[PDB]
């Protein structure tokens, strides 16, 4: 004789989808402040003798975080200055003093009519544009590149763009199952299983080509696929060491204030205090190549050990697609990194990566909401640490070329959220018992 | 004592043995981005804990960890032996084979509970 | 002796007004995807036994779907083009080529300059405005007829008008009480009540004589009315079967696209490939005429059978009362609808009803907030049923006229929410058991 | 088994039969027009199956579809004969002639849940 | 009756008279500045409430205003005499010097209603 | 032998911030009508034996208070005319027909080209501008006061500026302690206390120097400061009789409605008919020697019988800091309060305090939000009483002086939220009692 026995509180979990807040530990974009603070000392509790399985490729976790992350840039630039009548006739010069043969042509020094507080007065002023930010209308007539496409919103000087650590806490009656696997590809059974809260600091750091101030392997450079045997399968590299990368605008810019309208300044840019150089950023030869040694070899792998691996650079596209775009400082960099994947390989140093700037700034693969990125005064100056790449196979039926890709956030973010999931608790378990109810 | 689903691994016994550490665990501004995440998630936490408490008191078990019941096993559910129930196999395999006679189960034992008490006050009304 | 026992869960409900949200099973303007999907098998229960007072003109489901609508297509206009540049002097002349005799007038050919992407340049365009939404200023000058009373906001060409079912569902401890009584008139007792967790599809079409796209009444005509006996009180007909009606804008129109600021696009009206003939309405006349055979029958219950009824047209007044104004496939139709209402009763052909097409547009009775609907790319036809009427009657001391009302959208959506009531479920009851707790 | 409110319609007896159907039916994004609305209707449901359950607890009645108590039940209130209430009479017409003793009834509850668990503690403590 | 925390300044012994009017009070639109605030407000009550609800039950005392349980008074948390406790003092003075020990003698308390329901599960399956 | 017994619902509170809503017993700048409708009969419990520690300084409440008022006003303001267009070039000519001597160029008569509904067409309007809000650039050419800081944005006629009373209500399981000590300095033991639902009407009544239509102290005027022994921290007083002071405005200004755009009136001032007189302040000067008397006699008890405590007027600053800035009727006043505190004291009449109009408000101490206040038609006169001061001393090392002070809007409702307190209901108590369980 068995009787059903129901029990409340029984360790039982099933996948589901929810909302995570946020928790954290001058104001952001990210609005971190709003976020609730986090334990000071994390829970995380192993659950021993547990399987169980993961997939990042159908995490609901990245997603969720993509939509946040454009939701907290597209309310951070609600209250700040529109330029609509930045979309006017430009009379650019081209910015040819105390400059380098690398910077010939990519400073546009324009002036145009702009509109005065008073309604009924106009205002002369000039700004330097930066060659990206300006097309030719057919000195020259050049207007903003964004005028036939989208509305621009300057971005507010005040708020920071720096990547503040945000942790995404499920709710009661949910968990976070931590695969704590050091050998664990995104997908497949992690006999490691660990139950925390919410997440380690994630970083929103946006950036296409190199997973830039991110988390590093444990053991060994994971390579990390939907299907290794699909060439449109972007292959996500993870490295056990950091690349540091050395990253600098030399010109010393001046920000300058241009009353607009009524309580609106178009922070325009004035002209540079010395020489103008190149921004650049270097990268170490001998680290990069050692870096690429140990991506190889765990390339071979998948591919087997006689294949010839070769690193090309990019294939074409927009520039953000091309080029390394990164955020340092409140300055977008777009970086060749032609010099980085250039090798082929078989069975004290530098490498200057030639950057170019740009102010209008379409993010997220979207059109329609452009933003300007205000001038920042001074040199502009970051290090931080290449922890992976974003790799793109080429079809072929001896040798295999990789080339950098990038373009979709949401891979950027898959790196930091793999190991991660998030379970529906459900406590309520019935069982047979001789026990039987008076 | 190993903390939240610390027993999640552990035999079906061992896991009743706290039972509570995963119990008080499923209760616990602005309207920007994260604040109606956060408002959203208190919410939900509030209803999800409600529902089970509620299927609790259904079947007279409101207030009880672990709860006898009068609806019999159909032996169809499960076959297996006691001894390797609570000794040999987990809580999580135990709901993935019977994830199928959970409904069933659980209106056998809302029948039950409405019955006995009718049952309680005709005893009692004498 | 007898001791007082509480019952919890006791089929006892009051009469309560409570939020009831959206059920539903390209982007809509009423947000339908934001509705929870509904079950695909609703639950519906009888309660025999049971004799519930309804009042569909005291019902306040009818104010809060209002409420709804209004709100769902205002926030629908919100992320689209203002279209303020658009208040400007306009050269109109008229459309006077390819044209019959019943458009001669009825079309503009307005040229203007408008703002372009740049401040400082204008943009000579033209567009084919309908002779309802300009008005001459004292080729001629025109302007468009709100600008001087609203600010015009182009309805986005990517989200539909298109009544889709919503489901208005009461929360948890509310139920929603369905009277299926098919003889049931607006008011008083229902002797077969039932509860449903929430409404059939009710699309919220929106016309002012005719209610189109409605339910049927299941057995014969309904004449609803709050009084009968005031002339002030709008008559709802309820019709037992459908008459179809064929609305079509048979002119080939073009939309042509001005790019009127940066990310900003007015679409306008090119010119008609074809010639440019009437938009119209066909009802079948013998389907109309024995539908109001049917009215009458049993209008002349509650005036006589000796009494005579007319049908006469609208009285004077807006054009959105004084005409069968109503959506068809984004493009608005105001039709006359004077031989519908024409004949006087005593004890394969067609009705073409000549319509007249507005794209400014003033809904829900509102001053102050204008819609520009986008021109329709090629022929529009629309196949509908008139369901119901919206009679009014006329004063009087041997004959009753009655006339076609609306403007009320309320008296629409009141045609589908008659047979529903929101109650408020009251679990806890006492009773005078004779057991004694212990 | 009628479904909810399927016996609203039933005697007196033969609604306590299904207590349980509409007992569990009283509990079970953007903020666009739609979510709002949406996110109201479910704190709505959550405050009111709340009140409902804390006055079962403040008269010693929680997690018990049928409670009976120790206050009597004055004839003023109604003076019908069992018979005729539990036979021919429904949990409507109950509730229209008892809508004015409510609340003097609730707090009689109140009192007597309070009073007899004065005298629980005072009888074990010896 | 005095009202809503109207023995806050009574004694022990008359502040547990009326439990139940404070019991009773800790439970009972547009997005617009107040409504919002008015949200946010039901919404914490009834998160509180549940939280308070819980903690009851995790000890096997739902439902019960005054519940005595199996830990002992481990006499470091307070050596006052029975008499000057609940004739002399007030709730207040008594949180105010065991606001320290709350944790552990909740601990206390889950850890022996757990051990009584293992208990009393094992004796029933006689 | 004692066995720990748990309690729920002991009367046990704890100091918490929570958020508190509002109740309330035309539509109005603060949206009463949002606010849940009060109990007709307030429940107050007195709460004997109870000493509660009060602090009026570290308050939650009257910060709650700040931020709530600042965004009741701010959202009234945003579905109102934006009056971008009138930061234009102005033609002021003084106002000089039929005025006195006090009003010699406190008006303008500015005239300017304004837009009208046709974007391509400009107007040709005049208005009443006060000298506090055109500022010449350098008939004369002026602008307004704004137009290099702040988007000024014109008050919706429609919305009332009148303080209607409003209740700051806990939710359930917090409670509000209302200190029932009529000797009470706001710090300290409170041997009086009451626990309420929640406050009386705290009219949010706007002021800097003279705290109007607030509440009466019940026995004697209170001295209230944060620290009475520094000089940096203002002192508040509170009257025990009211002091009535009749403002007016006596020009019959006439509101003129010049449409600026489609949909957009701007509302500016006609021409007076009449003369045009100074707007002034009555106050009595017998009761308000007398209440000086009480006030200096409640002075000496923190600054000795022997000082000398003399009244000045205001050092300097801004004019909200250096006047008797309020609102009366809609429209917003600015007094010469120097003839109220003129007096050295030693151990019929009335006193006019002439007043200055201002149109352009800078509410708050925000800079970048301004607000237009639109004109009220006709004779504005409105009586109030002067329940208090904000006086603020000056530093010394055998006479004390008192000068008006204001600026911080917290310091006004801190009068009114001085005798409350949130506090958060502990239900769960443990105590040991003689019980086992079973
Ligand atoms: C990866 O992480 C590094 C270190 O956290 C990031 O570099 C940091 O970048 C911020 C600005 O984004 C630097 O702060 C700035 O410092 C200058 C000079 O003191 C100051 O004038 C600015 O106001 C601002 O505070 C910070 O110094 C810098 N840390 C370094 C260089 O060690 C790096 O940007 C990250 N990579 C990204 C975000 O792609
Ligand atoms: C202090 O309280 C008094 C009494 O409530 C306020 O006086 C009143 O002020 C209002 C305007 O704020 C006056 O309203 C006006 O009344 C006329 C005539 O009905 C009407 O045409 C106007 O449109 C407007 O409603 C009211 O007459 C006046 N009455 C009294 C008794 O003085 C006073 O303004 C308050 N002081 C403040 C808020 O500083
Ligand atoms: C990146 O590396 C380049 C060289 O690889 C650095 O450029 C040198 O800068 C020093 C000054 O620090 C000069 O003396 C050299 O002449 C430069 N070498 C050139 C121009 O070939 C550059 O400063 C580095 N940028 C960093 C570290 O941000
Ligand atoms: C409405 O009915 C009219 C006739 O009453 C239709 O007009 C006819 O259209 C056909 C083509 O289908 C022509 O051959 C006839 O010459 C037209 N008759 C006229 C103009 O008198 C009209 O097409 C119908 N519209 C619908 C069904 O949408
Ligand atoms: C404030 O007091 C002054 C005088 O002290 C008032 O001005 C007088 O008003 C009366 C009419 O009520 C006139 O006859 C006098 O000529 C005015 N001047 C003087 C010097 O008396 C003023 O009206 C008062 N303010 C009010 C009533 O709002
Ligand atoms: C402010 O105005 C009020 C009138 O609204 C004055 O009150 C009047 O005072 C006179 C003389 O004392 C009385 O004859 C009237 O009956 C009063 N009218 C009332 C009470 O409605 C008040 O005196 C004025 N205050 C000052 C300081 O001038
Ligand atoms: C027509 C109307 O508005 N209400 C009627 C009412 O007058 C009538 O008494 C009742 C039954 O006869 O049916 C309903
Ligand atoms: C200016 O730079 C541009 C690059 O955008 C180049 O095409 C042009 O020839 C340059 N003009 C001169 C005079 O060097
Ligand atoms: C500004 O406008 C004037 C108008 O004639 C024009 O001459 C001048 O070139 C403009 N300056 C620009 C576009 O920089
Ligand atoms: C990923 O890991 C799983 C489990 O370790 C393994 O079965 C699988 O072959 C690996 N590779 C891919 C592409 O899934
Ligand atoms: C894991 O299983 C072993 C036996 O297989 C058991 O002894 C151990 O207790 C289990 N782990 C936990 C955490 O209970
Ligand atoms: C143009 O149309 C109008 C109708 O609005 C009419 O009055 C006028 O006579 C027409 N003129 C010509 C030349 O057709
Ligand atoms: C555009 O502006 C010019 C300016 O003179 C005017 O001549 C022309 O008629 C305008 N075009 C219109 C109003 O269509
Ligand atoms: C309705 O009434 C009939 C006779 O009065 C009764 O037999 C039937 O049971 C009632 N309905 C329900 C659902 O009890
Ligand atoms: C007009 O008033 C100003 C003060 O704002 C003054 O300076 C000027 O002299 C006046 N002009 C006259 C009175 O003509
Ligand atoms: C309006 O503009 C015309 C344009 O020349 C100017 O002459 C006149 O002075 C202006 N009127 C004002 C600024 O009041
Ligand atoms: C207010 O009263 C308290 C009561 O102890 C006292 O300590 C405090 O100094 C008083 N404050 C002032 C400013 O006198």
């Amino acid at each position: 004789n068995l009787w059903v026995t129901v029990y409340y509180g029984v360790p039982v979990w099933k996948d589901a989808e929810t909302t995570l807040f946020c928790a954290s530990d001058k104001h952001n974009v990210w609005a971190t402040h709003a976020c609730v603070p986090t334990d000071p000392n994390p829970q995380e509790i192993h659950l021993e003798n547990v399987t169980e399985e993961f997939n990042m490729w159908k995490n609901n976790m990245v997603e969720q975080m993509h939509t946040d992350i454009i939701s907290l840039w597209d309310q951070s630039l609600k209250p700040c200055v529109k330029l609509t009548p930045l979309c006017v006739t430009l009379q650019c010069t081209n910015v040819t003093n105390n400059i380098t043969d690398d910077m010939r042509g990519e400073l546009k020094n324009c002036s145009f009519n702009m509109t005065t507080e008073l309604r009924d007065k106009k205002q002369k002023v000039y700004s330097l544009f930066y060659r990206l930010d300006v097309v030719q209308i057919n000195n020259k007539e050049y207007r903003l590149i964004n005028c036939n496409t989208s509305a621009i919103t300057q971005a507010c000087p005040k708020v920071s763009f720096e990547p503040i650590p945000i942790h995404y806490c499920a709710p009661a009656g949910f968990a976070i199952l931590k695969c704590k696997d050091k050998k664990f590809n995104g997908t497949g059974p992690c006999p490691s299983v660990s139950t925390v809260q919410c997440t380690h600091g994630i970083k929103p750091v946006v950036s296409t080509q190199l997973l830039l101030n991110g988390s590093l392997a444990e053991e060994e450079v994971m390579i990390r696929s939907e299907n290794i045997t699909n060439n449109a399968k972007n292959i996500l590299v993870q490295f056990n060491t950091p690349v540091q990368i050395n990253c600098t605008r030399p010109n010393n810019n001046t920000r300058k204030s241009i009353r607009i309208g009524p309580g609106q300044a178009f922070y325009a840019t004035g002209d540079i205090i010395g020489d103008i150089r190149q921004a650049h950023c270097n990268v170490s030869k001998a680290t990069w190549n050692e870096t690429l040694g140990k991506v190889v070899k765990q390339l071979r792998k998948h591919f087997g050990n006689n294949t010839i691996i070769r690193f090309a650079n990019s294939s074409g596209g927009d520039l953000e697609v091309t080029t390394h775009s990164f955020n340092c400082g409140g300055e977008f960099f777009y970086c060749n990194t032609s010099g980085l994947f250039n090798s082929t390989w078989i069975s004290n140093d530098s490498i200057t990566l030639p950057c170019r700037i740009k102010q209008i700034i379409n993010m997220w693969q979207r059109i329609g909401q452009a933003m300007y990125a205000p001038p920042i005064q001074g040199v502009i100056r970051c290090v931080s640490n290449i922890t992976g790449l974003i790799l793109t196979r080429d079809g072929g039926s001896t040798t295999e070329t990789f080339r950098p890709g990038g373009g979709d956030m949401r891979d950027n973010w898959r790196s930091e959220l793999y190991k991660y999931k998030v379970v529906k608790i459900e406590p309520l378990g019935v069982a047979p018992t001789r026990c039987k109810r008076r | 004592f190993l903390g939240f689903l610390g027993a999640a691994g552990s035999t079906m016994g061992a896991a009743s043995m706290t039972l509570t550490v995963q119990a008080r665990n499923l209760l616990s501004l602005k309207l920007t981005v994260w604040g109606i995440k956060q408002l959203q998630a208190r919410v939900l936490a509030v209803e999800r804990y409600l529902r089970d408490q509620q299927l609790l008191g259904i079947w007279g078990c409101s207030g009880k960890l672990i709860c006898c019941t009068n609806v019999p096993w159909n032996s169809s559910w499960s076959n297996r032996n006691l001894s390797e129930i609570w000794d040999n196999m987990t809580w999580l395999q135990w709901d993935k084979e019977i994830s199928n006679y959970t409904q069933i189960i659980y209106g056998l034992l809302e029948e039950s509970q409405n019955q006995q008490e009718k049952n309680e006050q005709d005893l009692l009304a004498l």
